[PDB]
């Protein structure tokens, strides 16, 4: 199916306490392959998946310089933010930055990602074309204008549509044994009583990759929504995740409710009845 | 395959 | 932006008692990222907690995973405790075999 190589790096400044911190992450959908921490001895970018060790000294070497010359350039951002907004020098501030592609199951550009988060916020985003950029506040409209003149659109668009999938279409080879697999979730539902009048019936999803499932409740077919707790996916560790979707159910009428479960790993969805 | 560096800060 | 973190203590694998396993406490959706998470054995911190790299969502919160390898018995109780500039005191969260 589709595919998705996505980089996020965090920036925290720590006044008095010296540079900001620098952490960044690779992912392949949702298996992790490398990190950078500056804060590291290393001063390396380091493998987190088993199918990238096999690169050579050049991979290494270069996606080093690239990963620690973005490391200075949010540094830089960081203190530009400070005067845009004229904050406080005491004040601690964050600077997040998201960039990747999308392929299809021929490997081809489907969407490209550019974009960073001030504190938590929007900040300023490429936008789907690729060519104009979103520019939250008057802040980001500073930036947005001297990008526009520096041809910055041109220069990452070439990047999502060119290296971006060249690097995700090896990958995906390399790992293949890893990351074009699915694995199915293993589904099955626990009954709990509350007291003598009602009951829980939960539904669990578990092991299966990639993260993304969708776990419904259907009470004789309707759509039981807005009764239906909902946790966040999980991981598990192993590189599966989990989940699971809970109702409230009352004393006798547990074979009303069917529990519903969407995976790609499922040829088609399951009907679970307790 | 991390993006190439870019300056041209904020 | 100040986000909560949410909080979720479970094993790896089903519970079995005698059989290693792996506690892990996820914690998701907060801002900023500076976070304390421990895990708790009969109320003792565990000591060689390891968590993954620091990541984060599309709407820009993180998210984190801590973990130790364990052996659950019947007897010992395990729980996650976690310290948020968003939290008014340290929140703990029971393991419990059955979510």
């Amino acid at each position: 199916g589709s595919h998705s190589m996505r980089y996020f790096s965090t920036s925290v400044s720590r006044p008095g306490r010296g540079e900001p911190r620098f952490i960044a992450v690779g992912y392949v959908d949702d298996t992790q392959f490398v990190r950078f921490d500056s804060d590291a001895a290393s001063q390396r970018m380091e493998p987190r998946a088993p199918w990238i060790e096999q690169e050579g000294p050049e991979y290494w070497d270069e996606e080093t310089g690239k990963v620690k010359a973005h490391s200075q350039t949010d540094r830089e951002n960081l203190r530009i933010a400070l005067r845009y907004y004229n904050q406080s020098e005491a004040g601690s501030h964050t600077l997040q930055m998201m960039f990747g592609c999308d392929v299809g199951s021929d490997g081809r550009f489907l969407r490209g990602y550019h974009q960073y988060a001030y504190d938590g916020k929007d900040y300023i985003a490429l936008k789907e074309d690729l060519r104009s950029w979103t520019a939250a506040d008057m802040a980001a409209q500073i930036t947005k204008r001297k990008w526009e003149a520096a041809h910055v659109a041109e220069q990452q668009r070439a990047y999502l549509e060119g290296t971006c999938v060249d690097g995700l279409r090896r990958y995906l080879e390399n790992g293949k044994e890893t990351l074009q697999r699915t694995d199915p979730p293993k589904t099955h539902m626990t009954h709990h009583p509350i007291s003598d009048h009602e009951a829980t019936l939960r539904c669990w999803a578990l092991g299966f990759y990639p993260a993304e499932i969708t776990l419904t409740w259907q009470r004789d077919g309707e759509d039981q929504t807005q009764d239906t707790e909902l946790v966040e996916t999980r991981p598990a560790g192993d590189g599966t995740f989990q989940k699971w979707a809970a109702v409230v159910v009352p004393s006798g009428e547990e074979q009303r409710y069917t529990c519903h479960v969407q995976h790609e790993g499922l040829p088609k969805p399951l009907t679970l009845r307790w | 395959l991390y993006a190439s560096p870019q300056l041209e800060g904020f | 932006i100040q986000r909560t973190p949410k909080i979720q203590v479970y094993s790896r694998h089903p519970a079995e008692n005698g059989k290693s396993n792996f506690l892990n406490c996820y914690v998701s959706g907060f801002h900023p990222s500076d976070i304390e998470v421990d895990l708790l054995k009969n109320g003792e911190r565990i000591e060689k907690v390891e968590h993954s790299d620091l990541s984060f969502s599309k709407d820009w919160s993180f998210y984190l995973l801590y973990y130790t390898e364990f052996t659950p018995t019947e007897k010992d109780e395990y729980a996650c405790r976690v310290n948020h500039v968003t939290l008014s005191q340290p929140k703990i969260v029971k393991w419990d075999r059955d979510m």
